[PDB]
């Protein structure tokens, strides 16, 4: 028991930590970011287990955790609107929208937090960072670098163009067109044929609307 | 208060999308829209012209119309659906039925089943406008739903469509 | 207030940690070392090229497996023998007051549920995603009425397909593309979407 | 000559990933390749040039055979004998009967 004398050291530790800062983590956003990247230069990962000791004391486990069930089903309440793609804007007004008398608690940052664990669970969720934000993948698509850099180039408009597609990449007019092609298949975006100029194609992913939400509630 | 749909204001809406999940999923979209713009107006009765005007399939302010192609689409979405009966022989001015005359037909037999008038006769006028039925669905019913509704009723075995005292009447079974 | 009692003390607590860290990656050159995996559990100092090289994952996930075992039978008959692992740890967690599953854990007790002989199996799709199933479920059994209902509907997307059938888009892809590598049903690709037909290529 | 059931099977505009498959079809491709040449007659041409021609592209259905795809068939076609490119630069080509 060379190793082991050292570990319950380690408990009782931690549980005083634990009790005279209990609140602190959960009450500002601040606070955990630092408790947290302090974990990952040790080479520990308080959010790996709820065997892990930090989540059994500190409660960082249940409150993620639990925040990954909320992520899940507040993208598949949407994915029908929007494709599988969601602004971590949209998401984190929604998981707020849902937490009750607790809708405050959760920051950006816990979200993506998140998401990262999610991963674990396999193909499934994806963040893709654009201009000055992020957005959520929630169902499968393949690696085109090439529909990652449309997704950035959509999201200064809401939309895309074959002509600005070409002018802003230097590309080639059968490879917008393409990465067009697979846009629609997917469902995230819906083409425009009564826009200036030529065709244009928005994604709902994008597109301000803060309403709603019911009906698909059902999973 | 009917609200308007997130679609609505959204420019791809108003163009007939070539993806096919993505078309099913407008066009039900745009049958649920004008089933439920016109239950709001109380229109029963409108023209492909006439509609083709209504801020129904034209936001003015987003700049974009729904083509007469793609609503002769939708329309025909409906017509199938069992809402909406093209009522001049060549295709061009139709009756628009927000709740089907099924359903209408059910209700109003439910209706008179727990009444204790279940072998008897109404008058048309009765049925949508009567005292007795105020607190239902199917008051102020338009006569023409009224009719499919208790022709339907007929087609089944629950009703007969008569004449009564000086007027248009309805026996149930 | 009581914040400074934190950010301090917050910043010695990593040392004690440290410690258990840096003298135990040492303890990797040369019950065997399963109080070791529990030791690492505990700590959430993951070694993947060390703990899977000798002793596999821990008895905590094992004690797991057979209760999910449990857990998810019905469910899984429910929804035609298959789930998506994110559809299981939303099942598994969401019916928890506290105590919840992090995505790891669900992840290592499913990886072992074979070996322990339990009913249900973890399967990885070629896409990635990973799924769950029961002992009796094979989707290479599926492939026939997958093509059945091609046929009786001349063809069909994969979203057209999951709404007939009453199934997740998710799985519904798979099918089909399975029922594809078997050449049971080719592809129409096109702008009208992703279409899968009756391979006629293989009559006719 | 006649239009090939093919013709008139959507999938067949879209090269399979199946690998049974996929010859059957690129089987099919070439004998319909080599069987149009009589009634056009001409016997040589380009990419662009097959593009809008009627063996690649049905209107009256929908979809053609991508470019990309052209460039599988067409060297099949060549190591079938039937063809050779008459430049060094990959464009135009000679497609023989």
């Amino acid at each position: 028991a060379q190793m082991s004398k050292q570990l319950d050291m380690f408990k009782t530790n931690l549980e005083e930590f634990a009790s005279k800062h209990k609140q602190e983590i959960r009450k500002n956003p601040e606070f955990r970011v630092q408790f947290q990247d302090m974990c990952a230069t040790i080479g520990v990962d308080p959010l790996a287990s709820g065997k892990g000791f930090w989540s059994e004391m500190l409660g960082v486990g249940d409150f993620y955790y639990e925040l990954g069930v909320q992520i899940i089903e507040v993208c598949l309440a949407l994915k029908h609107r929007n494709g599988g793609l969601i602004t971590l804007e949209e998401l984190h007004q929604q998981v707020l929208k849902g937490r009750g008398k607790f809708a405050q608690d959760v920051s950006q940052d816990d979200l993506i937090r998140a998401i990262k664990k999610l991963k674990a669970l396999g193909t499934g969720f994806g963040i893709i960072p654009v201009g000055g934000t992020y957005l959520i993948q929630s169902v499968p698509a393949e690696l085109n670098m090439d529909h990652t850099v449309v997704l950035q180039l959509a999201e200064k408009n809401g939309y895309v163009t074959v002509s600005e597609i070409k002018a802003s990449l230097k590309w080639e007019t059968e490879r917008a067109r393409q990465v067009l092609e697979h846009l629609l298949k997917e469902g995230l975006a819906w083409l425009d044929l009564q826009a200036p100029g030529e065709a244009h194609y928005w994604l709902p992913a994008l597109f301000t609307d803060l309403y709603s939400q019911e009906i698909t509630a059902e999973e | 208060s009917f609200e308007w749909p997130w679609q609505y204001r959204f420019p791809p809406f108003f163009t007939l999308q070539p993806n096919v999940d993505t078309r099913q999923k407008q066009l039900a979209a745009w049958c649920s829209l004008v089933l439920s713009f016109c239950r709001l107006h109380k229109q029963s009765s409108m023209t492909v012209m006439e509609a083709q005007e209504s801020p129904l399939f034209n936001n003015v302010k987003l700049q974009r119309k729904l083509p007469v192609e793609s609503i002769q689409i939708v329309l025909e979405e409906l017509r199938k659906k069992g809402n909406l009966e093209w009522l001049d022989k060549s295709k061009s001015s139709f009756l628009i039925m927000w709740r089907r005359p099924e359903e209408w037909g059910k209700l109003i037999y439910q209706w008179v089943s727990r009444s204790g008038q279940n072998n008897s006769v109404f008058t048309l006028y009765e049925l949508t406008n009567g005292e007795d039925t105020e607190d239902e669905e199917f008051h102020g019913l338009d006569e023409a739903t009224l009719l499919r509704a208790l022709q339907a009723l007929q087609q089944e075995h629950k009703a007969e469509i008569i004449t009564v005292s000086d007027g248009r009447g309805v026996k149930f079974f | 207030k009581n914040i400074s009692e934190a950010f301090e003390d917050l910043s010695k607590l990593m040392i004690k940690a440290k410690e258990m860290v840096e003298l135990s990656k040492s303890i990797a050159n040369k019950d065997e070392t399963i109080r070791f995996k529990s030791y690492l559990l505990s700590m959430g100092i993951a070694n993947p090229v060390t703990r899977e090289t000798y002793g596999s994952g821990t008895q905590y996930h094992m004690q797991l497996a057979k209760q999910l075992a449990g857990i998810l039978q019905v469910p899984l008959e429910e929804r035609g023998g298959i789930m998506s692992l994110t559809e299981v740890y939303c099942l598994v967690n969401r019916a928890r007051g506290m105590e919840l599953l992090s995505p790891e854990d669900l992840v290592n007790a499913c990886k072992m549920l074979e070996a322990l002989k339990l009913p249900l199996r973890l399967r990885v799709f070629d896409s990635g995603v990973m799924v769950i199933e029961l002992q009796s479920h094979k989707e290479e059994e599926m492939v026939a009425s997958a093509l059945e209902t091609v046929s009786e509907k001349g063809s069909l997307t994969s979203e057209e397909f999951a709404k007939l059938v009453g199934m997740s888009v998710l799985l519904a892809k798979e099918r089909l593309l399975l029922a594809e590598k078997m050449g049971h049903l080719c592809r129409d690709d096109s702008v009208e979407g992703l279409r899968f037909y009756p391979n006629l290529f293989m009559t006719q």
